[PDB]
């Protein structure tokens, strides 16, 4: 292997795991914005009741 | 390098061959040949022209000008400007 | 968290307009199925009867 | 406010587009969705009894 | 008024299509809209009973 | 009659048929529009009872 | 008839099969018009009782 | 007969999957025209009573 | 101005106007035959009658 | 058996994914038309009474 | 005027002629088997009765 | 500025100008035959009676 | 097993996409079809009465 | 003329002619099963009773 | 776990968002398709009576 | 920074900004037309009466 | 003829029919798998009862 | 790293933070008119009385 | 053969393979979390009870 490598998309392994790190956080953070919701409506809505 | 806001870690190094969570193993090698799992054979071999199994012939030969199955004539001679067939004039040129 | 290598084969500038896309795609349809087979969300908007 | 790398690989020209467009989409679909769930919606429009 | 340079990144023969279009196709939507749910804009073309 | 440098930026060979076809398109769905909310429309067809 | 210079800037081989392809749908448009909105034409397929 | 030239400005693996793909949709239009709006031709399926 | 200038889609000025008479031809014949059928389906279906 | 030589105009590449699509098309539609206008076929269905 | 001009779509004027002597054929072979198919419409069903 | 500059459409300021003659010539044309079609509906249809 | 070499004239990258995904939404109509059809299926998913 | 001309499609007509054996081919053998679904049918179903 | 090489023929790029793509869209499918036609799911969001 | 620099749009900052120009100047026009639209609905509609 | 041709999608005839050994393969087994698939059903559901 | 490395998209990483600015800033001023539009909402609408 | 051959994809036969790793282990990680959904499902609907 080579960490040089460009790949057919142009990035490199490091490129593309550093890119990664961005599409983890931002799932973590719609996840923790989605688990709020969720309170919210089952303590609103008649859902669980 | 990129600080998230949901703390660490964010992705997972890897430094040679993928492991599997599921365990192993996650594809299985070939030597050479596909070897099918539904038995043998796979493919027909052709060694000339294609054999057809709903009889012959399968294609009939041109040879020269397109033989019409409709009769003649199958299209219009155009010589010089178009011969239009709604009268004229056809255009009002610059 | 270990797919990092993905964008080393799938194109960024096609796979992250078509993930966020999606996603978003995914949030309104699941409205518009609790919005269609729930008699509160519906009254929640209309309010005051 | 810490994602303005995105633009250095997924193209502005297709991006801009996307967001702007979808964005507007989504905001007729929540018209759309008030508008056929609610009676003071279509009553406003029709004003004078 | 300060977003002059958007067509620096985005196509004007992409942009301006989508964009008069897209005003087109929402003002399309919104006489069908008005049009569906109120009575007085189909009986204005009705007319005479 | 200000807009004549739009097909500087504008390519006729897109923008010429999207806007022949545009228009044709807006005089269909006017059409369909006035003969789904009109009476006096389709009894022309109609005819002779 | 003063408009022959378009296939200068609008392509033979998008603008023909567009032109024929439109003026078809437009013909079928109609049919199912007059189809949907009245009682001769398809009792004229119905024939004999 | 007369418009044989048309493929030198209408390239043929465009315009003759374009002609038999319409000409066989217009087929299937027709077919599904006259057994939505006639009695005998889904009679016809049916058989015997 | 030169009468030999290649235009972008390929075709003269000469050219172009040439094509064209197909298309204006064409729609006269189309136009005829549009002419016949809306005289056989006023003398027999009901339609201004 | 006399038009071999369309594949030397008409890519094998997309003529033959099209016919081989259509085809499969049609058959589909087919079987949606006579299980919707016929009780026999949606009753073999449900077998046993 | 030259026959042997190649034209934008790789055909010459005596290919495209040649081409299109199949279409007219295939043309004039599909309203033969249309209109068998119209008499046997005739005779059978109720239509023209 | 340059008169001659050929813009990425190929046209040039002149070029573009002289075209744009047609859309707005022809942007009237339309307009003349809609204000027609506009007259015979308010003499015929129950529309503004 | 003799149409082998159908990969020779048909791009692997698009035609096994295609094939792949028409068989699953062949299989996707075919549920469709029989839960929409029969009393069974659906009451196979109701479960307890 | 040349037997060995490549035309567009990279196929020579002998490769054409070759390739459109497999087509024929695989049409009668499409109906040949065709015909005995159809028979099938007859057999087991109401049509034709 | 033996078709490891179709991503030789098959671009990642294209393939593996149509697979995600693909199954996500299958997801949605039978989430629609149970709550459609079931009570207890939609009786499930709709929770207290 | 560079004024003569074409972006890969290929208009410069100068002829982006002077394209907003119309754009600007477009957006107001329809505004002040759809005022003056909205003002006639207002005397005739029943709506905020 | 010469097998190490390489064809216009890039694979020789030996590498198009080793490919499709994979397609026969996929076929074969996936019609094992749907026909126990079937005999379930036919062993559950009423069909063919 | 290099700073006035040109990425895929032609941006430089200070040309993607100088955009993102924008949209940022476009989305802050979308979002005080969205508050502005619910405040109105909430007063005339019924909607949370 | 040979090992070191770059396929039309780019990839070579040991990167298809090694891909394929997260394929299939993408796959048993879907069914693992569709398994325990199902015997929720199960557990708390009433379907198979
Ligand atoms: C404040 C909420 C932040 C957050 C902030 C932190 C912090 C701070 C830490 C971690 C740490 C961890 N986080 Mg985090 N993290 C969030 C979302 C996630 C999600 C997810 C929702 O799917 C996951 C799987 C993870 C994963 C993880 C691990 C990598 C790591 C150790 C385990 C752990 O749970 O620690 C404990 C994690 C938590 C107590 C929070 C988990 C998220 C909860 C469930 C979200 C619900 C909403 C929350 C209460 C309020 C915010 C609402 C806003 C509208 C967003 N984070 C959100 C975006 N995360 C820890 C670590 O090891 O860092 C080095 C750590 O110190
Ligand atoms: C814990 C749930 C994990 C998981 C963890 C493990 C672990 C841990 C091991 C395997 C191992 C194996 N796994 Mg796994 N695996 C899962 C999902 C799957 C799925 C699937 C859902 O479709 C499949 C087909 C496989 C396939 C396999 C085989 C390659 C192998 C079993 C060989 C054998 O005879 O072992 C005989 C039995 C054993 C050695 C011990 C028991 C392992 C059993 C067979 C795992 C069954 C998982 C089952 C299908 C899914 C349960 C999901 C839960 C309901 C959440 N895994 C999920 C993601 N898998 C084993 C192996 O050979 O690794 C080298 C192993 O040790
Ligand atoms: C275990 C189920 C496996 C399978 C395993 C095998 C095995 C094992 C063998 C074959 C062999 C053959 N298979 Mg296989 N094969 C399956 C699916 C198929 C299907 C299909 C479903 O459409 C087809 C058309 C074929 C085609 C063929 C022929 C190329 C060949 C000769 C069969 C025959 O009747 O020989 C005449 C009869 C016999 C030789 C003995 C009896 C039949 C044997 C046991 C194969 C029957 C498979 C049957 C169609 C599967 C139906 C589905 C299952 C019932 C669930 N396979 C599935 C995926 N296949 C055989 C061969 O010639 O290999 C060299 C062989 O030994
Ligand atoms: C077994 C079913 C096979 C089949 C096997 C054969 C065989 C075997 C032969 C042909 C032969 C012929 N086939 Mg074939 N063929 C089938 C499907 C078709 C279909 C179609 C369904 O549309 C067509 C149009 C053809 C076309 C033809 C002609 C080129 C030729 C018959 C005329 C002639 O010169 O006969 C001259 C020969 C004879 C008169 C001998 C008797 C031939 C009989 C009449 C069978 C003809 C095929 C018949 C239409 C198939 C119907 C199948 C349905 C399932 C019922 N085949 C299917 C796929 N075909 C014949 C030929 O010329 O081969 C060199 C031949 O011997
Ligand atoms: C057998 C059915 C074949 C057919 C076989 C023939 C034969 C055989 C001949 C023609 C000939 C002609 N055909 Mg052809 N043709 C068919 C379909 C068509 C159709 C169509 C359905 O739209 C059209 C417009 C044509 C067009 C024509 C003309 C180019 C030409 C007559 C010139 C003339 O003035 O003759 C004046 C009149 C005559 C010479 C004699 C009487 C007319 C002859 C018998 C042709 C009538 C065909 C008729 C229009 C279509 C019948 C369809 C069936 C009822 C299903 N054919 C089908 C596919 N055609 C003729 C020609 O000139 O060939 C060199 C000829 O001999
Ligand atoms: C037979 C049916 C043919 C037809 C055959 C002819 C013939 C024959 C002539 C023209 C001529 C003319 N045609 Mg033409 N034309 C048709 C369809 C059209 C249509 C249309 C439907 O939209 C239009 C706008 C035109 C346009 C015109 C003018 C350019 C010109 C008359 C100007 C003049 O000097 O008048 C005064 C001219 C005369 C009094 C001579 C006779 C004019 C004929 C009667 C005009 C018929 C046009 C009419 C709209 C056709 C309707 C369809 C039928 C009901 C089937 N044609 C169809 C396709 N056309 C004429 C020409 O070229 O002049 C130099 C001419 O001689
Ligand atoms: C309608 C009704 C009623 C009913 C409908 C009934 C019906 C028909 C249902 C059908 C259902 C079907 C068929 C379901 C099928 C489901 C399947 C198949 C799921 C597959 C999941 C796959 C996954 C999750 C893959 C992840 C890949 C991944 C993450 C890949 C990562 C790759 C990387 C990192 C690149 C590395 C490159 C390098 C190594 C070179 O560096
Ligand atoms: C229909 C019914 C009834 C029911 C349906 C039920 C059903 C099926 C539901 C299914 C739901 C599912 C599956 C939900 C899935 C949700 C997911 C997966 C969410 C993911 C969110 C991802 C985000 C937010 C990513 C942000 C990425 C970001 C911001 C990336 C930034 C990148 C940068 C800056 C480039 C840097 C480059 C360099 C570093 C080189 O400079
Ligand atoms: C839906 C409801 C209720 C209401 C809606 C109502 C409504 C709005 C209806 C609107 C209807 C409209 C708008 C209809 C318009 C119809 C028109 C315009 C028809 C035009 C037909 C044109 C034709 C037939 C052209 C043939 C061209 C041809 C054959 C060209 C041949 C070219 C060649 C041979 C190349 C030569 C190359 C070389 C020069 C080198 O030789
Ligand atoms: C919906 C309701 C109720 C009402 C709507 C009613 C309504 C509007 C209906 C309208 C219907 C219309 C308009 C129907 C029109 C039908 C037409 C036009 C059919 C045409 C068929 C043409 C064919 C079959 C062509 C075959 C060509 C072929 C085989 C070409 C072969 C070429 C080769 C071999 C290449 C040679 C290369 C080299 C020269 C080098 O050898
Ligand atoms: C649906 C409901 C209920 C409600 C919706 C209500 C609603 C919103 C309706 C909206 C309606 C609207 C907006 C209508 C707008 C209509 C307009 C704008 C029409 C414009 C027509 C333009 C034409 C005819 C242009 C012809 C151009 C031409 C022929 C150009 C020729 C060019 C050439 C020859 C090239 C020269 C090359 C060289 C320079 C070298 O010589």
């Amino acid at each position: 292997d080579d960490p040089n490598k460009v790949w057919p998309t142009g990035l490199t392994i490091a490129e593309s795991e550093e890119l990664h790190k961005h599409v983890i956080d931002g799932t973590r953070i719609f996840g923790a914005i989605a688990i709020v919701a969720h309170f919210l409506a089952y303590v609103y809505s008649p859902w669980l009741h | 390098e990129y600080k998230g806001h949901s703390g660490h870690p964010l992705i997972l190094k890897q430094e040679g061959e993928y492991k599997g969570y599921s365990g192993e193993p996650l594809i299985l090698k070939q030597e050479g040949e596909y070897k099918g799992y539904s038995g043998t054979p796979l493919i027909l071999e052709q060694k000339g022209e294609y054999q057809s199994f709903s009889g012959t012939p399968l294609i009939l030969k041109q040879e020269g000008e397109y033989r019409g199955f409709s009769g003649a004539p199958l299209i219009l001679k155009q010589d010089g400007e178009y011969k239009s067939f709604s009268g004229y004039p056809l255009l009002l040129n610059i | 968290m270990n797919q990092g290598r993905i964008w080393t084969v799938v194109n960024p500038g096609v796979g992250l307009p078509l993930l966020l896309g999606s996603v978003t795609v995914i949030a309104i349809l699941v409205h518009y199925a609790v919005l269609s087979n729930t008699t509160w969300f519906p009254k929640y908007w209309n309010g005051a009867t």
